[PDB]
């Protein structure tokens, strides 16, 4: 709606971003998605504090790498280290598509946007992370 | 004239010049080619974008593998030139994924989205058939005995195999078709082909023999697999002295490039299965000039003869060309008939269209009796004469 | 040379010949080994700015 | 279309022909005019030594 | 001279104000196309994708698809969706595909063929009509027999039955024969396509029947036409080799065109013209009716023809009124055409070595009586003979 979605500028953290960018590196063509832990305070300050991913695959990102069971499991870990952490958004990984949003890549969104409202989505590109730009 | 043209020649040159700027500056200044139907289909279209199905790739299948375990393995070739291995198709038949079957194929996927209608595995035997007109029998000269052979031998087994059954052979697999030329033997062949329900597909034995011998040879094969699809068919070969020519192989001449290709067209002949009902047709100037190797009687059945028409005969062949065309005559198409030499049909034939220009030339706009008379003398010495090689010595 | 870093990056930028140019007002350029590409008009061209036969920089 | 050839023998009638032909131009065979020049123009390049004589060789 | 000047000056003045009155419409003027043109645009080059990745548009499925192939190296099995109809799409043309997923976007440009561009030249003679005189009536035929059935239907339609398809002409050089083909072609505005014959007869093998069958093939698909096949006597005359030589080259390249001409395969009311100066080396086959129709034969040039043959020449050079045609018909006869180019070519030839940068009675007197000889020299004289 227009009269209360607005934009989230991320601060994004060294343990973050360095996860995010080797992950992808070493899967490539496989592509790698996860869940985002962070910390959401303002109407727009989403802080990604670190990170965790799903299932690799040989067609990338898909319907059946995002189940409930992986982010449940998680929640109980964060339980029991007595970490607070709710889901900040969703990150993926594209060497093999650019930064649009893949066919799969917006169904992937809508499921994880029923879960956390405010809801990000990151486009990393692992091969980029080899040259001095990123 | 010379001061004249130079002036004309300078005030084109100026309009010319001024013309370039304006065509190229108006364009269609950023117009939209769809219009307003198409509108909903671009919203369709990103739909597909996002979907994997789509782009499909054009590919064919080459080979029937089976080592299965999942969903029948076939073999397509893809267009970038890859081999790769996929499956039975998503949803449809396995009955229509065939050997030489084209097949649509996903871009990123690969496996079988759908099947396409067959054939692509050939570039050259595409090529090599042409368009088909018909023409009917009153446009093509004589109702003769000549004329009568070629449509009982062509057109009744195919059109009926149970006339050819009770009297107890199969129908042709070859025919023989023979008689010198510009007399309308392809006239006449397009004729029967309305009539019988038969389709005819023209070649050319000149495309067939190529620089390196073995193109010509697949060629042949894959265009008699085409022709088997085909149900009553005929494979008509036109001017044709490569599979057609001398038996005789040189061995560093282009006489190895008959060879080949005569070469398959004898184990096509026989087949791998037999031809009962299936008829090539082949034109030669005589039977005595086609090979005896090439030639194994049984196969090729009737050879019907057409011959250089007669002065009878001739005089047959006028009155079906006058008659089909628009003429005002007194003089009758006997007299003309006799007035021409034996020589071909083709010179009588062309009095008839020749008086009708004449007409033009008289300044009437169709004929008279004195534009027919005028037109016999001048046509048998034009046509006959002026032609031909001044030498027969030295050849082989 | 700080700015150089986000600078090199691109998707590289080649060398094209235009086989004709089109008063369709997009214009026909093939890149030397790869097939024929049809793309827009620029700001930087039109169509009595590119003309037959005319490598260009891309 | 300017042609040039090594003799007259080895071209064709058509060629040959004035109407075609606007103009022809002969050349003779090697004369000793030419060698002097020729020689002439490399000997000041070349070294030389006392008593060498172009005019002989040509 | 003065007669004409007032409205030569007035066509180009017209012209200036036709180009200037484009500018005006381009940049400033609008009424439907405004800003809202500029829109429609940038929307439909972003949904349609930058780059457009060439196809070729084979033929279009009434059901959302087309069968594309495209230009990169690999054929696609596309959707025709977006900007585009079934009807808007054509056969034989470029077509634009959305890079990222291919559909058929559209069709706004053409596909030419390779082929096509090499063999064309353009139609229009360069020795006007009603001067190429000399064999006047011949020069009419052509224009009755190729360019009347196109232009004039009337006649043919009341005459009946099949039209022509041909015309040979033949006979000694100078008598005009690509001038005539080049005419009827310009008057039809048919599209005129030309290939020397020796192309038939190159190294690779099979070329001739080939280029032949596609030359008119084209002529089919771009047609009405006209199809020039220039100096049909190489066929025998040259080779590359003993395969480019000898009866499969010769046989190949004249089967073909009997197939093509009337044959099964047939054309259209698309006529050949051929040059052709010896019927030596050409068939009886290739010289029957109904696949050349009316054959056109030009015979040497006659005492009084031979004064209309010259003042073409002359009249592509200087205008003579001061030559005495009666020493040309005296001194030489029942000579070609080509001789009357001997003539003037050495009369043009002995002037350019002074820098007389004229030709009067003079350089063709001086030139006549060594020509002459010479035609006679042209073919061997030997020691002496």
């Amino acid at each position: 709606a227009p009269a209360v979605d607005t934009a989230e500028q991320v601060y994004i953290s060294s343990l973050a971003l360095l996860k995010m960018l080797k992950h992808g590196r070493a899967g490539v063509p496989m592509e790698v998605m996860g869940l985002m832990l962070g910390e959401f305070v303002d109407d727009y300050t989403v802080r990604v504090i670190d990170v965790f991913a799903m299932p690799q695959s040989g067609t990338g990102v898909s319907v059946e790498a995002v189940d409930p069971v992986f982010q449940a499991k998680m929640l109980d870990m964060l339980k029991q280290t007595g970490r607070p952490e709710m889901v900040v958004g969703w990150y993926h990984s594209h060497p093999g598509f650019g930064c649009w949003l893949s066919g799969v890549d917006i169904n992937t969104q809508q499921s994880f946007e029923a879960l956390s409202e405010r809801a990000v989505a990151v486009v990393v590109d692992p091969i980029q992370s080899v040259k001095g730009k990123v | 004239q010379s001061t004249y043209s130079r002036q004309i020649k300078q005030v084109e040159d100026d309009i010319q010049q001024l013309l370039k700027k304006i065509n190229e500056l108006t364009g269609i200044k950023e117009s939209d080619t769809g219009l307003a139907p198409p509108a909903l289909w671009d919203l369709a279209a990103d739909k597909q974008t996002l979907q994997s199905e789509q782009p499909l790739q054009v590919a064919r299948c080459t080979k029937i593998i089976n080592a299965d375990s999942e969903d029948p393995k076939y073999i397509i070739n893809v267009k970038q030139f890859a081999k790769f291995v996929v499956d039975l198709s998503d949803q449809v038949a396995p009955t229509d994924i065939e050997e030489g079957m084209r097949v649509g194929v996903d871009r990123n996927k690969y496996q079988i989205h759908i099947p396409l209608p067959p054939k692509i595995d050939p570039t050259v035997t595409m090529m090599q058939v042409e368009e088909k007109p018909d023409v009917t029998y009153s446009d093509v000269g004589g109702c003769k005995e000549q004329i009568e052979k070629l449509r009982e031998v062509v057109e009744t087994p195919l059109l009926h195999p149970e006339r050819f059954v009770n009297l107890g052979i199969e129908p042709p697999k070859g025919v023989l078709l023979f008689g010198p030329p510009g007399t309308g033997k392809t006239l006449c062949a397009r004729a029967v082909a309305n009539r019988t329900d038969a389709c005819f597909i023209p070649v050319i034995g000149s495309e067939l023999v190529q620089k390196y011998v073995g193109e010509g040879a697949r060629m042949v094969r894959e265009l008699f697999e085409m022709a088997r699809t085909k149900k009553a068919c005929l494979i008509f070969f036109d001017e044709i002295d490569a599979i057609g020519g001398a038996r005789f192989d040189d061995g560093a001449g282009g006489d190895n490039e008959v060879q080949r290709t005569m070469l398959e067209l004898i184990n096509q002949l026989d087949g791998f299965d037999p031809r009962g009902n299936i008829k090539v047709l082949m034109a030669t100037n005589r039977p005595d000039t086609l090979d005896p190797a090439l030639m194994r009687p049984g196969r090729l059945d009737r050879k019907i003869e057409f011959s250089l028409p007669d002065l009878e005969g001739r005089t047959h062949i006028f009155k079906i060309h006058a008659r089909s065309m628009s003429v005002e005559r007194d003089i009758r198409f006997e007299l003309l008939a006799r007035l021409c030499p034996n020589s071909t049909g083709a010179e009588i034939r062309s009095v008839c269209t020749e008086a009708g220009m004449f007409a033009i030339r008289a300044r009437r706009k169709i004929a008279t009796e004195k534009d027919f008379l005028e037109a016999v003398n001048k046509v048998i010495k034009s046509y006959a004469k002026f032609s031909a090689t001044p030498r027969y010595m030295t050849y082989n | 040379l700080r700015e150089e870093l986000q600078l090199l990056q691109e998707q590289g930028s080649y060398v094209g010949e235009v086989v004709r140019a089109m008063d369709k007002k997009k214009v026909l350029v093939k890149v030397h080994p790869e097939g024929k590409f049809v793309v827009d008009v620029d700001k930087n061209i039109d169509i009595n700015d590119v003309t037959p036969n005319c490598r260009v920089a891309l | 279309v300017i042609m040039a050839t090594n003799r007259i023998d080895i071209l064709d009638s058509a060629l040959l022909r004035p109407g075609r032909i606007d103009r022809k131009i002969e050349f003779p065979p090697p004369n000793e005019e030419a060698r002097l020049d020729i020689l002439k123009i490399h000997s000041r390049k070349m070294n030389l030594t006392r008593g060498i004589n172009l005019r002989k060789i040509a | 001279t003065q007669c004409r000047l007032k409205l030569l000056k007035l066509e180009r003045i017209k012209d200036y104000l036709l180009m200037e009155e484009e500018f005006i419409r381009n940049q400033e003027q609008m009424k439907p196309l405004e800003e809202k043109q500029e829109e429609e645009r940038s929307k439909v080059d972003d949904l349609r994708g930058t780059p457009m990745s060439v196809g070729t548009l084979e033929e279009i499925i009434d059901d959302n698809h087309a069968i594309v192939s495209t230009s990169v190296g690999s054929e696609h099995y596309v959707s025709i969706l977006s900007f585009v109809d079934k009807d808007l799409l054509e056969p034989g043309c470029s077509v634009l595909l959305n890079h990222k997923v291919h559909a058929v976007i559209g069709v706004l440009m053409d596909d030419t063929d390779p082929l096509v561009t090499v063999m064309k030249v353009e139609k229009a003679p360069q020795e006007t009509y009603a001067d190429i005189g000399g064999l006047d009536n011949q020069i009419q035929e052509i224009k009755e027999s190729v360019e009347l059935p196109l232009t004039h239907p009337e006649y043919y339609e009341e005459m009946g039955i099949k039209p022509p398809k041909g015309v040979i002409l033949y006979g000694p050089p100078g008598t005009g024969k690509t001038l005539l083909a080049k005419a009827v072609a310009n008057q039809t505005s048919a599209t005129f396509l030309r290939v020397v014959g020796s192309e038939l007869i190159q190294k690779y093998l099979g070329d001739g029947p080939k280029l032949v069958r596609e030359l008119f093939r084209v002529a089919e698909e771009h047609a009405p036409s006209i199809v020039f096949i220039d100096e049909i006597d190489a066929i025998g005359t040259k080779r590359y080799d003993s395969n480019s030589g000898g009866e499969r080259e010769i046989q190949r390249t004249m089967l073909e065109l009997l197939n093509q001409l009337d044959g099964f395969d047939s054309r259209g009311d698309v006529k050949v013209i051929m040059a052709t100066n010896r019927i030596e080396t050409l068939d009886p086959a290739l010289i029957r009716p109904g696949r050349i129709d009316r054959k056109i034969e030009f015979p040497l040039p006659d005492e009084k023809t031979k004064k209309r043959i010259f003042q073409i020449h002359t009249s592509r050079m200087t205008l003579a009124d001061d030559v005495t045609l009666d020493d040309l018909i005296m001194a030489k006869d029942d000579l070609s055409g080509a001789d009357i180019k001997a003539i003037c070519t050495e009369a043009g030839l002995m002037a350019l070595r002074e820098r007389r940068m004229k030709v009067t009675n003079e350089d063709f007197k001086k030139s006549k009586e060594n020509v002459l000889y010479k035609k006679q020299e042209g073919t061997p004289e030997g020691l002496y003979l």
